[PDB]
């Protein structure tokens, strides 16, 4: 079953019980700094 | 099945059975403003504390600007190593560096007038590799000529010989210096009659886009 | 959709004012299948002698009264062919088609709650009452410590004098064994007890009869005792 | 967009025109200036091949801390779940204002010396509005649908992992307003996640106290609406009063603005 | 083979090798109503305790319905939460949702008249969202008018600032309230000479289709 | 049918007209009335997610429970095995009338002070009929056949599974009627599943006392027919008895029905 | 050999030693609440 | 390689590493009367 907050090893049956892998690199440089 | 035990096992280590076996969490909605880099933070302008006079305790609202007066001197000199204690521990770029040992990258300083509208003058901001005497002497180090839309832009470059430093402080890592902001009057603080004689700056601070942090830390 | 007419066996119910037929758990009581039966015996299906329709006692409903309960077969076990079918065998399976008919006038008011709970269970002779049927005592928590509020989740159908007279209920065979005896078990049992209590004004009739009537579907026999 | 690395540096030369300036900006329209380092000194190309993987949010937030401990000098305490109590990670988690995110909590136990002996020991969590167990031996620890966990003191530290149980979309760590229709103030009905007991399982009186240590660990984040951060020290462990007196610095101060 | 112990081991938790290697089942057979959703429960009709009255608990055969007699005023209330103690106590829907924490999804009331024949009037049944004073006052929220076939079916939508909802209390847990339900008299009870004077009215609850649970927890 | 998620809300509008009616309904025919909230008041479309596997009877009833305890203060004891002696387990498994499941069983051993010393013990199932020991050296301790688990008491708790060992179809919660042809009556054959031993390995005289308690894990569940719970605290381990005096109203009462 | 009370990890011979996966998620509306 | 223990180890239950690296039984002979199943015995 797909149950989780948001490349992974699982163990179990439930989905929220893993360790997290490579994080996802991506940003917005104009959201935050220049949002005019 | 054959095993074989090896070392460091029940070695709990700070960096999962579930115990609910058919929970479905709430459903996400859209929310604006996600961050999804903490670099996202570093790259946003913020106030700078220049004038951290020891008789502005007591009083913190004028320590986040320094006077500019009618007099060739300079007004304000300050370390630009965003770790060390010190102007930049205001800022929300070095207090996020204090979790972090490495760091490396351009920085940027940006300075905004708030004098009256019929005030003018030039100033001159330098920057200083590894203090300065006197306006001639700075003027052999990267700077920028001012004047007075006011808002002046200065880029601190990344020279270092080491592609990362470290943050600074008394003892070796001394070594790990970044250099010397000053900032001098190119000419005087001409006002004309019934007019304030007395000016205030703020001064900006912000971080490239080429920054970058390593090596996490708890202080 | 008023009015409504069963005619199983050599006997026929018509009624011109009822609500409609509920079934119990939505499955049609049927023969017992090749795939599910244990016994190696041939069984007897006698038919249309042991689907006539059996009424018994009438109960006399007064204005304070608490409720009664049946348990079954066993109030169908002393009598009729059924009677005298179910003493001489051992192995017993049948549904069952359960009628109650109480008629007031125009004026009168008050509620009914026939309700058939499988498996019933008392609690602190008495266990089997037969034709005649038992009272209860404790009608909140049934003499079973479980509360009546809850008591809908069972298969019912509700007996309102402003609308209906009369409910059926259709219950099929019900039992973790696809055979089993008709005098160490009772099946299921029927519960009627008076949410609303009677009230009328002085002057009207105040006899009230109420009457059960029963009937198996398919009832089917094994093995052959001598007299139990 | 994906940034794997940060920028790399082009080359450039000197500028000599009218009109275009990159220099002269405008921080009165609160955005941050644009220019690049190329558009005020000649800069050398360079490559540059740092990676942003340890900025992100999931790698700065994946270690565990100490939210709590808890001390058995009657044999069982119930303590209640929270995560505001400890300056090290309340300053960390408290620099966002919405998350969502998924916990891991280990278990440490030992004697208030160190010690460890062998005695079994048990922990229920309590959702809120299940009943709360008052004795060693109250029917409550039948943990007829509570979750249990079961072990011993010299056995390794034990680790679970709880999925994310707020009624809302995610957690909020500042709530202006009131629930109900002075003390009530800022407290968020969407944070209460119920609460902890521990107790010794033998119905007799265990001889040794108990000195039990949380950690939680947290994966699966998710960050909103960054705030800023907290220079003064936590009065309370609900609301962010502080001392009205000594008000702290920000900065550290020095002799002469001139030096 | 190499192996290495990991935190967490010798754990037991509450959520096998087995002990006969060659035992067959008992064949199942066909059993009508088998249940393969607890949710299907919830979806059925139960009988409301609304008069819980203090002189009631002697006699608790009188608690399961509330008098109409000839009289605008109101006749009974009560909160609609099937959390909290009260009159939802009583009814399967609440008791199984003591054995959960969060809950979500419509509700639907249904009422059935009990009085004699001739009699007849009009009643008006109002929900309100988070008490009211009199039958204008309440006539502002969702209100179903119901006139003596006699069973109205009254439906309380699901609005609520969250998306899951837990049961109600004294205390933070009162922000998750949901409402009150009130029936006042639209018409006065008419009834015709030599005819019983007053009438007994039951209550029935039961849950709608886009009902759901989560965060099993023990009462 | 397949139902994963709860059905969504139709938009609608108001609506005038005669002869169709949702609003009225028929509570004398026993079926729950089947209106929806668009047939009575406007509802903008709203789509759900909610998932109902929480629900599911398997995730319901999956939950490990004690079911009895037993204390060895002549070194042996053979306890029936029976699971109504608890009622946070008896409510929960007596909503149903019968089901059939697979059985995980769970024993945790420690002293009475919770306290854990190296100690050898032997668990023997005996099915119905099977010869049952009376001795700490009996011979019926040979296990020539019946299942043997052996254990110290430092060592993780055991965990075994137990299948479905009942003759008829499935085990039943209540018997009306009487097995063979007062205090009988209630009693059904298909439930007695044999009983249960425990002993010290040693042929001398245990110098701790011993205290065992044991979870059952349930798994692979089928119910059918469910019956209404029960209100009323349980007075005997085997008939529904309850005191006669103190009949507990269902639910709370209170002041005035208009307030 | 199969032997079991009625997606799932099973570790030795029997098959009643072994853990429920994802259970089934199907329901009758129908049946009970409305059998006429 | 991460391994978790899990409940019910060191547990013996009645219901396996070899001493003898080489050994060849004894080749088996035709006996008459031989015996697969329990219940032939049952049925006589």
């Amino acid at each position: 079953n797909s149950n989780s907050a948001s490349t992974t090893i699982n163990y179990y049956k439930d989905a929220y019980a893993a360790s997290a892998g490579r994080q996802d690199m991506s940003q917005d440089p104009k959201k935050f700094t220049d949002p005019v | 099945i054959p095993t074989e035990l090896k070392p460091g096992t029940n070695q709990f280590l700070t960096t999962s059975a579930p115990i609910l076996p058919g929970f479905h969490p709430t459903p996400p909605i859209h929310i604006p403003g996600e961050v999804h880099n903490l670099l996202e933070i570093c790259r946003v302008e913020t106030i700078l504390e220049v004038n951290n006079l020891k008789t502005n305790e007591t009083t913190p609202m004028q320590r986040l600007c320094f006077p500019v007066s009618v007099q060739g001197e300079l007004c304000a000199a300050f370390r630009a190593d965003p770790g060390r204690d010190g102007p930049w521990q205001s800022t929300i770029l070095g207090q996020l560096c204090r979790y972090y040992t490495q760091w490396s990258g351009s920085l940027e300083v940006t300075f905004m007038f708030a004098g009256s509208f019929m005030a003018t003058g030039k100033m001159l901001i330098a920057y200083t590799p590894p203090v300065p005497a006197d306006r001639i002497t700075a003027m052999l180090g990267t700077h920028v000529i001012w004047d007075f839309q006011s808002s002046v832009t200065l880029v601190v470059p990344w020279i270092s010989n080491t592609h990362y430093r470290a943050h600074a402080r008394a003892g070796y890592f001394d070594y790990y210096t970044t250099g010397i902001i000053t900032i001098w009057y190119q000419t005087n603080y001409v006002v004309p009659i019934g007019a304030p004689t007395t000016a205030y700056i703020v001064a900006l601070a912000a971080a490239q886009d080429n920054f970058t942090m390593k090596l996490c830390k708890d202080t | 959709d008023r009015v409504a007419q069963l005619t199983i066996g050599n006997s026929t119910i018509t009624t011109q004012e009822a609500a409609n037929i509920v079934i119990a758990y939505g499955e049609w009581p049927e023969y017992c299948p090749d795939t599910d039966a244990t016994a190696v015996d041939k069984p007897t299906r006698p038919d249309v002698s042991v689907n006539r329709f059996f009424t018994l006692d009438t109960k006399s409903w007064a204005k304070d009264s608490k409720g009664w309960y049946w348990k079954f077969p066993d109030v169908l076990t002393e009598v009729g062919v059924f009677g005298q079918n179910a003493q001489f065998h051992y192995l017993y399976r049948s549904g069952f088609c359960v009628h109650v008919q109480c008629n007031a006038s125009k004026f009168h008011q008050g509620a009914l709650l026939v309700a058939v709970l499988p498996e019933y269970v008392l609690g602190t002779a008495t266990t089997q009452p037969g034709q005649v049927g038992a009272v209860l005592t404790h009608p909140y928590v049934l003499d079973a410590g479980i509360p009546l509020s809850q008591l809908t989740v069972c298969p019912h159908q509700w007996i309102n004098l402003r609308t209906n007279n009369c409910a059926t209920i259709i219950v099929p065979y019900m039992n973790t064994v696809p055979f089993d005896s008709a005098l160490n078990h009772c099946n299921f049992g029927l519960l009627v007890i008076p949410v609303v209590p009677l009230d009328f004004n002085a002057g009207a009739t105040s006899e009230i009869p109420i009457t059960v009537t029963i009937a198996p579907m398919c009832a089917e026999f094994a093995g052959l005792r001598q007299a139990v | 967009q994906v940034l794997p690395t940060a920028a790399n540096t082009e080359a450039s030369s000197h500028r000599l025109g009218t009109g275009v300036v990159p220099a002269l900006q405008a921080a009165e329209t609160g955005a941050s200036s644009n220019a690049s380092d190329k558009n005020l000194i000649e800069t050398r190309c360079v490559l540059n091949h740092h990676s942003t993987q340890e900025t992100a949010i999931g790698n700065f937030f994946s270690r565990a801390g100490l939210v709590s401990i808890i001390t058995m000098p009657d044999g069982y305490v119930n303590w209640d779940i929270d995560l505001m109590g400890y300056a090290q990670l309340r300053r960390k988690c408290e620099l966002f204002t919405y998350m969502r995110f998924d916990a891991e909590f280990t278990f440490v136990v030992a004697k208030p010396n160190g010690v460890l002996v062998p005695q079994l020991l048990q922990y229920m969590y309590v959702p809120p509005g299940a009943p709360k167990p008052t004795s060693r031996d109250s029917f409550a620890w039948q943990t007829a649908t509570n979750p249990s966990v079961f072990v011993k003191m010299t056995d390794p530290p034990a680790q679970v992992s709880v999925p994310f149980m707020s009624p809302a979309s995610a957690y909020q760590w500042f709530y202006d307003g009131y629930p109900t229709f002075d003390l009530d103030y800022g407290q968020c009905p969407n944070n209460m996640m119920g609460t902890f007991s521990i107790r010794t399982v033998g119905t007799e009186k265990s001889p040794h106290s108990i000195t039990l240590r949380v950690y939680m660990r947290i994966k699966h984040v998710r960050a909103w609406i960054p705030r800023p951060l907290r220079n003064q020290p936590y009065l309370f462990k609900t609301n962010p009063n502080y001392k009205g007196n000594d008000i702290k610095c920000t900065s550290t101060s020095r002799d002469k603005i001139t030096t």
